[PDB]
């Protein structure tokens, strides 16, 4: 039930990463490391840089 | 914008 909002665009460079756009809302799934695992509104998941998203 | 952290996922 935790939301993050992207602060910057991120174009994925590996299969496990996720493309995000600035202002996109995402579900936060795992915040244990410096890259966080998120789910988007297309029901896709992947890792993004934790400093590119803001916990709401 | 800042650099990404070193990936360790």
């Amino acid at each position: 039930e935790v939301v993050v909002v992207a602060k910057f665009d991120y174009v994925a460079q590996q299969e496990q990463e996720l493309d995000i756009k600035k202002n996109e809302r995402l579900w936060l799934l795992d915040d244990s490391k410096s890259w966080w695992r998120v789910r988007n509104s297309m029901n896709k998941t992947g890792f993004v840089p934790s400093n590119y998203v803001e916990r709401k | 914008p800042p650099p990404v952290p070193n990936p360790d996922y």
